[PDB]
């Protein structure tokens, strides 16, 4: 419906002005879509951060009633 | 070459051919953004203002439908929201505006030659010849511009005064 | 170019005619995203057809127990009004037969639909053939168009009936 | 597909990076950037000058105006982009 971003243009635009990061993120859109190993690697990295976060926050801030007293769960 | 502001020339060349063109755009928003969206918004605002002025007058006179507790048009909004059918009217308007989402999205980016605010709700062929279409477009847009001020004044006078039909 | 239903919208490129009820009504473009997957419109037409047929049988079944009466057999102490609340008083020793009959019918229909065969006219299950012999293509097309119109009307109708009896007490012009 | 948006061989991005606002001149962008920044800072200051309460003092207009502070960042960046482009 016309509105919205194109992910290719966002990646191709993000080049620092004078060669600080090389050619920027040009060509990253074609590599990610055509490689299922890069998408899967990003997914596993994010999910690993997420489940470590749930490990920290479920003992730090318990949400289920009458836990933090069983101690074994 | 501007008409309304004779010390200027054409606030971008966007103002060259459409109906109701008087060169009046001092803040250059005609050239900053695409003018089809502006004309769609203008026509849509004017049509809303026309029906809103017609409804605000008629409810303030005594035209009341079955049920619909007889209250002035100032409190009719709250009375009918507490009654309920305002939500159904909102749902119907939302369906029409989903179709309007589709229409405006098709109009702006190629693949459809729709005029801004066009639709095709023309049962009686009052715009068959192009000259009749131009005349009716001029009358429509002039009525839009007049009815915006008309309904704005009606609402403001009804809100600040106690309330009558001529609004003092 | 432009659709025959919504005149200010573009014509759906998948809905190019040659099908019953093709008035070019697809603002979301469901059929556009079905054929670019390499599929066709046989399955969605079959779904619409039996949705409408169940809708017609439903429209008769909402109104029949209260407008006319119940079965002469026993155990019919279910509420005459509120069919949606009369679902839960059905004894299991009738639900078993209902479920078995629908199960075998839909197993046969699943064998028909999901097979592969290209000679299968959509909706032509073979149950109804006693009246279409000796008819031209125009008569069959008109008959299928009447079926599709009744399908869509009955689906809108049953949505109305279910949303009326659940919020309001009952249907206004016929009940209570 | 899309448009050639890469500008690694130029000192400024092209005007097409602004999308729907690719034709707005730089002066409008800068004036709206200053106005949006001022209004947004005022709206977020109405949450610490006055203690925001549980429902009593929330004032959703100040919430909607609070989104102008990140919007003011994008407007002054787009002002620079249009200025280098000559628009
Ligand atoms: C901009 C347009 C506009 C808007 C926003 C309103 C808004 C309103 N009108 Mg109104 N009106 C308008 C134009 C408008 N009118 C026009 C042009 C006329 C003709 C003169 C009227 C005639 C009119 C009357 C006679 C009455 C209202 C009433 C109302 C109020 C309740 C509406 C409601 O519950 O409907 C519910 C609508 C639906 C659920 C739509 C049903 C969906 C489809 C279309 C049904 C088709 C059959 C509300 C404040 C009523 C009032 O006073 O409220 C207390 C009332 O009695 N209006
Ligand atoms: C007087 C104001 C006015 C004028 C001159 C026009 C003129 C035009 N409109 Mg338009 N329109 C108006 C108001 C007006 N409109 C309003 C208020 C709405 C909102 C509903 C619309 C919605 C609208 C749509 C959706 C479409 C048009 C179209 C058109 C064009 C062809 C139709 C035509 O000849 O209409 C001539 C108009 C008249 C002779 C006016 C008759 C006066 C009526 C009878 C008054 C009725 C008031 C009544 C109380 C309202 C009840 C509300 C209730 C039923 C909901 C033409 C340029 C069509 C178009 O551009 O396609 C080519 C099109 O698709 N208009
Ligand atoms: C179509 C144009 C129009 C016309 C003829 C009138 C006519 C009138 N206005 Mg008015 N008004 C209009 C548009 C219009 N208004 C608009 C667009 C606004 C919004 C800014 C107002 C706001 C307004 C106020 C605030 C007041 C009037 C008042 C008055 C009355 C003196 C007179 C009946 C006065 C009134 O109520 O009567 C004494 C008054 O105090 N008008
Ligand atoms: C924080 C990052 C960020 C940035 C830098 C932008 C920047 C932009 N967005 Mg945007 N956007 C964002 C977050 C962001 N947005 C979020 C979180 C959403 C989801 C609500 C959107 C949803 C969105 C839509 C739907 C659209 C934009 C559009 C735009 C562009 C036009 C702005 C303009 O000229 O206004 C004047 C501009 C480049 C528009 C555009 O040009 O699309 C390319 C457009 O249509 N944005
Ligand atoms: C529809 C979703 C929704 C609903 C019903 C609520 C409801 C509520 N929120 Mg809430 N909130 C939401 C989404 C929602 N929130 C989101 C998305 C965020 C993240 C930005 C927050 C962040 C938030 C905070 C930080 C606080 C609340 C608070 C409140 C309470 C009073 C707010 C008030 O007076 O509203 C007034 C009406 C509005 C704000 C509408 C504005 C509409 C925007 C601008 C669009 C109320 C229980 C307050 C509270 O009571 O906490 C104890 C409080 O301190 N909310
Ligand atoms: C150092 C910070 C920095 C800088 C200098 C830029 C620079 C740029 N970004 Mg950007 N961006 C950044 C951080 C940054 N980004 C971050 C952290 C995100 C979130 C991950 C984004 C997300 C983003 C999107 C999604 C888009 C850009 C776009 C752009 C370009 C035009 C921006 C513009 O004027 O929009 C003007 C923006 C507005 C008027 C409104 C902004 C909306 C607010 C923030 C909400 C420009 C090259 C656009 C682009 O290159 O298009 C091809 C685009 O679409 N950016
Ligand atoms: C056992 C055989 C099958 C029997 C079942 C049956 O029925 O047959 C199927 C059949 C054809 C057939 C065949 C037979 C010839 C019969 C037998 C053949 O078999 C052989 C071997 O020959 C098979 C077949 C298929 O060829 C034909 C049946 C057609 C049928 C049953 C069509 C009903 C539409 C209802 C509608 C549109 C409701 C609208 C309701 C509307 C529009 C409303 O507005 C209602 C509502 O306003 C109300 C009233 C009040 C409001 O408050 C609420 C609302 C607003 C909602
Ligand atoms: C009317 C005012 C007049 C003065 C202002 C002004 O116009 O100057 C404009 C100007 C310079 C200039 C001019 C030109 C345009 C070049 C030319 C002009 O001449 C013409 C017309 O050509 C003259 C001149 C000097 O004006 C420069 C503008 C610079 C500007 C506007 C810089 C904004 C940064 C924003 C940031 C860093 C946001 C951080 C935002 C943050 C950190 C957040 O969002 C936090 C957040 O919690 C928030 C707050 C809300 C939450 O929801 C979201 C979260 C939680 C994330
Ligand atoms: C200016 C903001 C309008 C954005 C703008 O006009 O975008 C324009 C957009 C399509 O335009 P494109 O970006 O495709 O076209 C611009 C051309 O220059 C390139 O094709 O049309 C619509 O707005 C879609 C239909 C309404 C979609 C919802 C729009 C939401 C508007 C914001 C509501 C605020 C309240
Ligand atoms: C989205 C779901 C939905 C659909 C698809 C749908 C379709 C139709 C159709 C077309 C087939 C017709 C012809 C029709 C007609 C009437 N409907 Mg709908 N209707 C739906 C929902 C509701 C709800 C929630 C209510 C309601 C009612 C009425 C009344 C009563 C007016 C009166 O009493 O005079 C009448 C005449 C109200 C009612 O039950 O009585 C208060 C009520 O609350 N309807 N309705
Ligand atoms: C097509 C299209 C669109 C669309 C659409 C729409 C509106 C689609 C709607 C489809 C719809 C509405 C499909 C209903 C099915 C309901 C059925 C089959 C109910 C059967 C009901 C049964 C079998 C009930 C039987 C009962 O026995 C029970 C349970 C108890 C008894 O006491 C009473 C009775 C006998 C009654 C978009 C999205 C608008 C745009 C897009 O681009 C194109």
């Amino acid at each position: 419906w016309g509105i919205g971003h194109s992910m290719k243009e966002i990646l191709d635009a993000h080049v620092p002005p004078k060669g600080r990061l090389g050619a920027g993120h040009r060509g990253l859109f074609e590599t990610i879509t055509d490689s299922l190993h890069m998408q899967l690697g990003l997914a596993l990295a994010s999910l690993g951060v997420a489940t470590s976060l749930v490990a920290q926050h479920m003992y730090a801030l318990p949400s289920y009633a009458f836990m933090a007293k069983d101690y074994v769960t | 070459k501007s008409q309304a502001l004779p010390f200027m020339d054409a606030p971008a060349p966007l103002d060259g051919s459409m109906a109701g063109d008087k060169g009046f755009d001092p803040l250059n928003l005609s050239g900053s953004f695409d003018i089809k969206w502006m004309r769609e918004a203008e026509l849509k605002h004017g049509r809303v203002c026309m029906l809103a002025w017609v409804g605000y007058v008629a409810v303030d006179n005594g035209f009341y439908v079955p049920f619909a507790p007889h209250v002035s048009s100032l409190a009719a909004h709250d009375a009918a929201v507490k009654a309920g059918p305002m939500l159904g009217l909102l749902l119907a308007v939302g369906a029409i505006e989903a179709i309007s989402y589709n229409a405006i999205a098709e109009m702006m980016s190629g693949e459809t030659d729709r005029r801004p605010g066009d639709f095709y709700l023309d049962p009686f062929n009052l715009c068959s010849t192009p000259e009749k279409l131009e005349s009716m477009l001029e009358k429509e847009i002039s009525h839009c511009r007049l009815a915006m001020f008309a309904f704005s004044g009606v609402v403001t006078q009804s809100a600040l005064t106690g309330g009558a039909f001529p609004y003092t | 170019e432009r659709s025959a239903s919504i005149p200010f919208l573009k014509k759906p490129p998948a809905l190019d005619g040659s099908m019953v009820g093709d008035v070019g009504f697809d603002p979301l473009g469901i059929s556009t995203t079905i054929i670019e997957l390499g599929g066709d419109l046989r399955y969605v037409r079959e779904a619409e057809l039996m949705h409408g047929r169940q809708a017609m049988l439903a429209t008769v079944g909402f109104v029949f127990p209260k407008l006319f009466g119940k079965l002469p057999v026993d155990w019919a102490k279910d509420i005459s009004l509120n069919p949606l609340e009369a679902q839960y008083q059905i004894p299991p020793v009738a639900l078993g037969q209902i479920a078995i009959s629908i199960a075998i019918a839909e197993g046969l229909r699943s064998r028909i639909v999901f097979s592969n065969d290209p000679d299968y006219v959509v909706g032509d299950h073979g149950f109804g053939a006693g009246m279409l012999k000796g008819k031209s293509e125009a008569q069959v097309k008109d008959m299928k168009m009447k079926e599709l119109a009744h399908c869509r009307l009955a689906m809108v109708a049953i949505t109305g009936m279910f949303f009326q009896t659940a919020i309001t007490g009952s249907l206004y012009p016929l009940v209570d | 597909e899309a448009a050639d948006t890469w500008w690694g061989d130029k000192d400024y991005p092209p005007s097409i990076v602004l999308g729907i606002g690719k034709d707005v001149p730089s002066s409008i962008f800068g004036v709206t950037s200053g106005l949006a920044f001022a209004i947004g800072v005022y709206c977020v200051a109405q949450s610490n000058l006055v203690n925001i309460l549980s429902g009593s003092t929330v004032n959703g207009f100040y919430v909607a105006g609070a989104l102008l502070v990140p919007y003011s960042w994008g407007l002054h960046v787009a002002a620079w982009i249009q200025k280098q482009n000559g628009k």
